[PDB]
RNA sequence: UGGAAGUCGGAAUCCGCUAAGGACUGUGUAACAACUCACCUGCCGAAUGUACUAGCCCUGAAAAUGGAUGGCGCUCAAGCGU
């Protein structure tokens, strides 16, 4: 029921974020030194990481919080690396480029405001804006007929993809949390989803031992990827879009290309 | 959602934790947040109760 | 007399907080324990606030 | 069992509802004016149910 | 007089002895020597 | 002329500790709000911590003092960030406190300890820290106490 | 297994006369005389020492060896009864209806009689005839207390048990209705 | 024997000690023997002995053993062939009954003065002679049983009424209050717990302890001490008259 | 129960020929079936059975162990 | 009466004077009563009694063994599948049941 | 936690003094108190405890006219084993 902050150089704990009554299922670190935690005690918490203190406590979910996603996750995972593949010369320019990419991804109405989405076992999702709305959710995303396992913002910040246990992936508008279309090709619970870098395609890895690439603008099944002998547990799409990696119960790493 | 709400509520709070010798429930689940909302809710609850009694008497 | 363990500020504030429930009802504030402290012994802006 | 031991309250009769902070004398007043056996004690939340 | 309490309250009951019908067949020293011999054998 | 000694548990920097105290000190002739004021003034150095407070009553006035306890001393030495106890519940004391502060807490608690030596007092404080759930020198307080018993760690005498 | 010889002993006080004939035991003391027929139990009685009675069983089983302990306790209780006597103190308590206890002695039979009235407002009069040799009195040192005394412990305790059992609440919650007469003390008269 | 008493298996943490505790006591006494100049033998006969904790805390430079008497005698060595030090077997003659060892480096005169000045009021155990008559007055039973005035006393707890009835006091429950007879002190005499000069039994001592009445005292009597430098044993006044074995 | 004052219908110990013959036939068939099951039994069985040993209460068990030791020493010396 | 009135009556008046002694004596007689039930009950009641005592003895043995041993998932799954109710999960093309009892047309 | 002091709960369950005593086995309190158990010492005094195995005995399910070791009856057998 804790989150520990480590200094990587020394290996020691700086802060212990505690207060959850259940296991912390997900942790994210945003671009304004705020740490987001989703737990099995049905709560989503925001912490000031510099002070190690609690800022927000959302208690709207009716069951386990499984996954949380930030609107700036794609650029925060890659920092200053982008399509150019020439890194800046010095640390100051590298940090400036990383901060510029983060602010470009996280700007809402001209100001930096990271948006948060939480997917839960109560069959729902909640869309939050702590900066502007505070403790009031932006929206409640409804339509899944079973537990929502995974959720992810698109890299352009216009769409939200969600993988649920009702063998379905759903698409939502990232601004107001409105349903758009249902992706219906899987026959077993979908465990993972991953966006492409241009936000046209989402790949879903499911319990039915398959991956599926969906075109989100036509809302159709672009590609079917069979080959896994058993359940798919982890799916990633590379930041430059060249490869999709999958792994699961058949113990072999699978990479997929165009 | 309504098909699974009952089992969701029981998974969240078991019967032994709600009422009984080993119950740990302390805060009730309310449909109101403020005192003004409570006053309004009591007014409409009394009105609906009287309407139901009148329709039962008429039936 | 505040031998209940709570302040007169808190008692008046609780009364003001639950006052919207008292609509269409008849409200009597009973000052108990006059054998300990009378109303006239109060420091008089408390008497004013009670008024 | 709790419902069998619940008190019988008529919502549509003449009723005097005694309320306030803990340890102010509510149970003492109800004992003094009625025959109900509601305990009177110096500690807070002696009365945990409606009498 | 009696200084202790009896649990069932029948205070007239005498201080009973253990029911050992085979008491007195073997002395203590012989049993000690047999204990040592049995331990060595084991 | 009779001295009355009352022990209670209070949270530092709060006036609500006299709510359970007023029904008995009221007939004793004490002012509950004044007593709560002295309690808050005495416990101002223990903000957010549960401490044991001793009241000595002589001629209808109360002297208020704080009795040191090992749990309060360990949680104070942990140097946790300040928080609102009404909003930040179910917290854990998982930080680290050094062995020098452990020995200092043992020296402070020597007036309560029945142990023959400061090593025994230090092992008592380490057991209390183990119950609290903190770390000593980044490791388990049980492990440090085991090292002290084995002789790898030397504790000063008095 | 059969045990060749098993033995028990009973000390006898200096003011007590014990006569045993064909397993009929007569014990005489300052307080009177008690008799008990023990012919249902196989036992050899003897005088192993002055002031000591010996009891033995030859070639007996474990049960036959064990029965001598019961015989020993019975004879010891008779000795205690003729020396110090036995006394049971009972208390009668009530909620609303005061229990009325009247103690008389029947001249025709020599036995005491106890009459109980107003037990939880009942109109019936309960009558208990006491065992012979059992004296019943109403206490003056305490409130609502009867004292039963005698030489026979069995008679005194059975008489107290009869008094306790005649005042039984029926078809009521016994958590709520607490009236009755209960044995409150057991001991010796002296 | 099919017919037997059912043995209760205790589902508690602490188990029976066994021979390991005896060996640990042997090793502890034998290792504390060479570190001290004097070994006193003291007796506390028919006493509660819970103040030995305070005695241990006060004599922090000394070592106190309060163990099984035969085990401590065997640790010291009852014979010159098995004694752990020169002349130490002469000290084992005092080890009868409830006794203890006291290893010290202090002055024997200092030890004797300390144990002569040590005095405490204690509850009596069964077998002691009652020094005075104790009587609970009729009416409301208070927590001290009438030793302190009832104006300064508090009423006794209502949970003790069945225990008082079991210990022989004819008390009753009147509206939440334990009363001896009537609520106004009528229709019953007071209850005499004990009379002066009467040998107390455990029911009476339990009643006195429940009413917090101390009729005895805690006193440690030194019988004699062995000195390591001289190798000899000095007898004291209590050891002159106490039986030896 | 009220068995002494009001006994019930007695349970007859007088056997019938039909039941005796049926029980004999069933016992013989059970014996043959058990022999067949023992023939087709797949449960593991040891080649040498476990020996109980020498009882502890036998007063010359130590001397018997001594005799066994000297016999095995003599056998090892001869072989 | 209202709320916990039997508990309040216990607090104000106690119990019957012999309640503790009678309860202790009944709990003492429990062993003789259980043996009498084992040797004297008849029929289906005795069979259910024997089954239920077999269950209590097995449970008591398990508890004693656990207290004696007080001083001493299977398949790898991702983190989102932890703490969930997961199944235990344990050429000749022969079926599991290759032979059954034949059914005659008359049956 | 309104209150929760071993004993409504969640999780930890260590050290000292030790002869020994659980961060407690039950009773109990609103919470304390108080009692009790585990464990230790004194008195006592010589053999016991646990679990299995093999005999005999009881239970291990019974309907419906009144009855059956063949019947009387039999108890250190007139039952059971050699
Ligand atoms: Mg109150």
């Amino acid at each position: 029921c804790t989150v520990r902050i480590w200094l990587v150089n020394t290996g020691r704990t700086e802060h212990v974020l505690s207060g959850h009554k259940g296991s912390v299922s997900c942790v994210k670190w945003g671009g304004t030194d705020l740490i987001y935690t989703g737990s099995h005690d049905r709560s989503v918490r925001v912490w000031d990481a510099v002070k190690g203190t609690l800022v927000h406590n959302f208690t709207a979910h009716g069951h386990w919080v499984n996954h949380i996603a930030l609107s700036s996750d794609h650029v925060l995972r890659t920092a200053y690396h982008d399509h150019t593949k020439e890194v800046p010369g010095t640390e100051e320019e590298r940090r400036a480029k990383a901060k510029e990419r983060f602010e470009k991804a996280a700007k809402i109405k001209g100001k930096v405001a990271e948006r948060l989405v939480s997917a839960s076992d109560d069959f729902t999702m909640y869309l939050w804006d702590p900066t502007n709305n505070g403790s009031k959710p932006v929206a409640r995303l409804l339509g899944h007929q079973n537990k929502v396992n995974h959720v992810q913002f698109s890299p352009d910040g216009t769409l939200i993809a969600s993988a649920g246990w009702d063998n379905s992936t759903k698409l939502w508008n990232a601004r107001d949390g409105k349903f758009i279309k249902n992706l219906r090709g899987h026959v077993a619970p979908v465990y993972q989803c991953a966006w492409s870098a241009d936000s046209r395609l989402v790949v879903t890895g499911s319990k039915d031992c398959t991956l599926k690439v969906w075109n989100v603008r036509t809302g159709k099944l672009a590609m079917d990827l069979p080959g896994h002998e058993d359940e798919v547990y982890a799916v990633d799409w590379a930041a430059d879009g060249e490869l999709v990696a999958s792994g699961g119960k058949d113990k072999a790493v699978r990479t997929w290309r165009n | 959602l309504k098909k699974h709400q009952a089992k969701m509520t029981i998974e969240r709070e078991p019967f032994s934790e709600t009422f009984g010798p080993k119950a740990q429930r302390k805060r009730p689940k309310l449909s109101f947040n403020t005192v003004d909302e409570l006053a309004g809710y009591s007014e409409q609850s009394l009105d609906s109760y009287h309407a139901r009694l009148e329709e039962k008497k008429l039936l | 007399s505040e031998q209940c363990g709570f302040s007169l500020k808190a008692q008046i504030n609780l009364f003001k907080s639950i006052k919207p429930l008292f609509a269409n009802k008849m409200v009597f504030i009973v000052l108990n324990k006059m054998d300990i402290k009378k109303f006239e012994e109060l420091d008089p802006e408390m008497q004013q606030e009670i008024n | 069992q709790h419902l069998a031991r619940l008190p019988d309250i008529n919502p549509t009769t003449r009723t005097l509802l005694v309320a306030g902070f803990p340890n102010v004398g509510k149970s003492s007043f109800v004992r003094s004016v009625t025959r109900a056996d509601t305990p009177v004690e110096p500690y807070a939340f002696t009365t945990k149910s409606l009498f | 007089k009696n200084l202790g309490m009896r649990k069932n309250g029948q205070v007239w009951l005498p201080a009973k002895k253990a029911f050992r019908p085979t008491k007195g067949l073997t002395s203590w020293e012989l049993r000690v020597k047999k204990r040592q011999e049995q331990a060595a054998m084991k | 002329n009779e001295i009355k000694i009352i022990h209670l548990r209070a949270t530092g920097g709060e006036v609500g500790a006299s709510s359970a105290l007023a029904p008995k000190i009221g007939p004793l002739g004490l002012s509950p709000k004044k007593v709560g004021e002295d309690i808050a003034k005495a416990t101002a150095d223990w903000k957010g911590l549960r401490v044991t407070v001793r009241l000595t009553i002589q001629n209808r006035q109360a002297q208020v003092s704080v009795v040191p306890t090992a749990s309060a001393l360990i949680i104070r030495a942990l140097k946790e960030p300040p928080r609102d106890r009404k909003k930040e519940k179910n917290i854990k004391h998982n930080k680290s406190v050094s062995l020098d502060e452990i020995i200092e807490i043992a020296r402070t608690m020597r007036f309560k300890s029945f142990s023959k030596d400061l090593k025994g007092g230090v092992k008592e404080i380490l057991g209390t820290a183990f119950s609290v759930g903190c770390q000593v020198d980044g490791k388990s307080p049980k492990a440090i106490s085991d090292a002290i018993e084995a002789g790898e760690i030397d504790i000063p005498d008095e | 297994m059969r045990y060749i010889h098993s033995e028990e002993t009973i000390p006898v006080p200096e003011n007590v006369k014990v006569s045993i004939k064909s397993r009929l035991v007569t014990v005489e003391g300052p307080r009177g005389k008690l008799q008990k027929d023990l012919s249902h139990i196989a036992v050899n009685f003897s005088v192993v020492k002055k002031g000591v009675i010996g009891l033995e069983i030859h070639h007996g089983s474990r049960k036959d060896v064990a029965a001598l302990r019961t015989v020993r306790t019975i004879i010891n209780n008779m000795i205690i009864g003729v020396t110090k006597g036995f006394k049971y103190k009972m208390r009668y308590v009530y909620a609303h209806f005061p229990i009325n206890v009247n103690v008389e002695k029947n001249a025709e039979t020599g036995c005491y009689e106890v009459e109980i009235r107003n037990f939880i407002g009942e109109k019936i009069v309960r009558k208990v005839v006491m065992a012979p040799g059992v004296e019943v009195e109403i206490s003056k040192a305490q409130k609502d207390e009867l004292i039963l005394s005698g030489n026979s412990l069995e008679a005194v305790s059975q008489s107290a048990a009869d008094i306790q059992q005649i005042c039984k609440v029926r078809n009521k919650d016994i958590r709520k209705f607490l009236d009755g007469i209960y044995v409150s003390e057991k001991g010796n008269i002296v | 024997p099919k017919s037997k008493r059912a043995r209760v298996y205790h589902l508690t943490q602490v188990n029976k000690k066994g021979r390991e505790a005896k060996e640990r006591l042997f090793s502890n006494i034998r290792e504390t023997i060479p570190k001290y100049q004097h070994c006193f033998v003291f007796s506390v006969d028919n006493m509660r002995n819970n103040y030995l904790k305070d005695v241990r805390h006060e004599l922090n430079d000394c070592r106190i053993f309060f163990g099984k008497t035969k085990l401590m005698a065997r640790a010291l060595g009852t014979t010159p062939e098995e004694e752990q030090a020169d002349g130490l077997h002469r000290l084992t003659r005092y080890l009868t009954g409830t006794v203890g060892l006291l290893f010290t480096n202090r002055d024997p005169a200092d030890i004797e003065s300390y144990f002569s000045n040590l005095s405490q009021v204690d509850f009596a155990r069964a077998g002691t002679v009652a020094p005075r008559t104790v009587t609970v007055p009729p009416g409301i039973v208070y927590s001290t049983g009438g030793e302190v005035p009832p104006e300064h006393d508090v009423p006794v707890s209502h949970t003790l009424e069945p225990e008082l009835r079991r210990l022989g006091m004819p008390v009753r429950m009147i509206k939440g209050k334990v009363c001896l007879g009537d609520e106004k002190g009528e229709a019953s005499e007071g209850y005499t717990i004990c009379k002066e000069g009467e040998v107390l039994d455990s029911r009476q001592t339990r009643l006195l302890k429940l009413f917090s009445i101390c009729l005895s005292e805690f006193k440690v009597s030194l019988l004699g001490y062995w000195s390591s430098a001289s190798g000899e044993v000095t007898e004291l006044e209590a050891g002159k008259t106490r039986p030896k074995r | 129960a009220g068995t002494i004052n009001k006994p019930k219908k007695p349970t007859s110990k007088r056997k019938t020929t039909r039941l005796r013959a049926k029980i004999s036939k069933r016992a013989a068939e059970k014996k043959r079936k058990e022999r067949k099951l023992a023939r087709k039994n797949p449960e593991w069985r040891s080649k040498l059975k476990k020996d109980p040993g020498i009882p502890n209460l036998f007063p010359y068990k130590e001397r018997l162990l001594q005799q066994i030791e000297e016999e095995r020493i003599r056998r090892k010396e001869e072989l | 009466p209202q709320n916990e009135y039997i508990e309040r009556h216990r607090k104000l008046h106690g119990r019957r004077l012999d309640a503790e002694e009678r309860a202790r004596k009944k709990a003492a007689r429990e062993g003789h009563k259980n043996s009498e039930n084992a040797q004297n009950l008849r029929g289906l009641r005795a069979k259910l009694y024997a089954k239920q005592r077999h269950a209590q003895k097995i449970q008591m043995r398990k508890a004693i063994k656990q207290h004696e041993e007080r001083n001493v998932p299977s398949d790898p799954i991702p983190s989102y599948l932890l703490d969930r109710a997961n199944p235990t999960t344990a050429a000749r093309f022969s079926v599991p049941i290759p032979k059954v009892r034949g059914i005659s047309e008359e049956e």
